[PDB]
């Protein structure tokens, strides 16, 4: 089975400050893993798809990589938003899971 | 109008057929006549070069992605996993048959798991008859009320397509014009 | 534009059926691949399955024989239907659309609407 473990825990920031985040796979993702954002008290949203794209309406600073284990999202904007969850999600093998993300507070 | 049938991104399963009504349009097949090299043309009840001068109310298109050793069971009075429960063709058939390897556009390296058919089930199946039902098939003594176990299995099971494999278990894409 | 409604307002008695049902207001079905999931404490975001324009579907075998999902081609009341249901589904269900830049693989969930509450006494 598919399984993640993304750290870490604990953060603290303020507006346009560093960033730095990371995810754990089990076995082998290849280049299919995305990585997703959910505002606390509405729908989910879509951040990166393919490890290495951007996809469309995501601004300017918003890029990641990946290789099974060595997935590197270099971000150092934190806007007056974007401080809420940011979610890990990959699909290869069935079925698909998301992760479980972490948080950043003022 | 032969244009979603033939270039379209996205071909459903074995036991999820799908099924087209094109009509009230002109039909030119000039591109079948010049849908070449790689594009078997077996035609079954008329010649492929005596199509223009015929018409046609209904011309049916199925589509659907299978094995290359399976496409022979598409013929009409043949027996197979593919044509006793999946897909039934009568005796007395009129249409065509068109068939290509698609490796490059349903393949993937992992494996494209996403391609079902029924490996089992208890009767064999009628003329056109569609197939939706995933209940549990129950071959044992034992009657469970829609209870997974032991002789009471789950009729469905996907495929294992990948590039680098032989060229018979290689998907092909298989598109039949049934002409009613 | 193509929010996706979810007129479904059956709660569920224990047992019984799970009667919800999404609804689309704009945008057509066409050919995309249309899919629940689901979010709760204890286990979070979860898939369910993925339907097509006809029976394609493809269901989560952590829990399979119950959920049976179904198609409504034209009039797109398609529904997430279920069987025994438990104490356990207590949660904000989820309705779920694909983009369509890409094959035959339902990856990318965009188009989202509000979830809906399920609750036992």
């Amino acid at each position: 089975e598919i399984v993640l473990t993304q750290s870490p825990a604990t953060l603290s920031l303020s507006p346009g400050e560093r960033a730095t985040l990371s995810c754990t796979a089990s076995q082998s993702v290849f280049s299919y893993l995305a990585w997703y954002q959910q505002k606390p008290g509405q729908a989910p949203r879509l951040l990166i798809y393919g490890a290495f794209n951007r996809a469309t309406g995501i601004p300017a600073r918003f890029s990641g990589s990946g290789s099974e284990t060595d997935f590197t999202l270099t971000i150092s904007s934190l806007e007056p938003e974007d401080f809420a969850v940011y979610y890990c999600q990959q699909h290869s093998n069935w079925p698909g899971t998301f992760g479980q993300g972490t948080k950043v507070e003022i | 109008p032969f244009d979603e049938v033939f270039n379209a991104t996205r071909f459903a399963s074995v036991y999820a057929w799908n099924r087209k009504r094109i009509s009230n349009c002109v039909a030119d097949y000039s591109v079948l006549y010049n849908l070449a090299p790689f594009f078997t043309f077996k035609c079954y009840g008329v010649s492929p070069t005596k199509l223009n001068d015929l018409c046609f109310t209904n011309v049916y298109a199925d589509s659907f992605v299978i094995r290359g050793d399976e496409v022979r069971q598409i013929a009409p009075g043949q027996t197979g996993n593919i044509a006793d429960y999946n897909y039934k063709l009568p005796d007395d058939f009129t249409g065509c048959v068109i068939a290509w390897n698609s490796n490059k556009l349903d393949s993937k390296v992992s494996g494209n798991y996403n391609y079902l058919y029924r490996l089992f089930r208890k009767s064999n199946l009628k003329p056109f008859e569609r197939d939706i039902s995933t209940e549990i098939y129950q071959a044992g003594n034992k009657p469970c009320n829609g209870v997974a176990g032991f002789n009471c299995y789950f009729p469905l099971r996907s495929y294992s397509f990948r590039p680098t494999y032989g060229v018979g278990h290689q998907p092909y894409r298989v598109v039949v014009l049934s002409f009613e | 534009q193509v929010q996706l409604q979810e007129s479904g307002p059956g709660l569920v008695k224990p047992s019984e059926t799970l009667s919800l049902t999404c609804t689309v207001s704009g945008g057509s079905i066409s050919s995309y691949y249309w899919s629940w999931i689901r979010q709760s404490p204890g286990k979070g975001l979860e898939w369910i399955g993925y339907v097509y324009n006809s029976g394609g579907t493809n269901y989560n075998p952590s829990l399979r024989s119950r959920v049976t999902i179904s198609v409504d081609t034209s009039k797109n009341h398609f529904s997430l239907k279920l069987r025994s249901v438990t104490t356990a589904d207590t949660g904000v269900y989820y309705c779920a659309r694909d983009l369509g830049y890409s094959s035959g693989w339902p990856d990318a969930f965009d188009i989202w609407g509000q979830g809906k509450m399920v609750t036992v006494s």
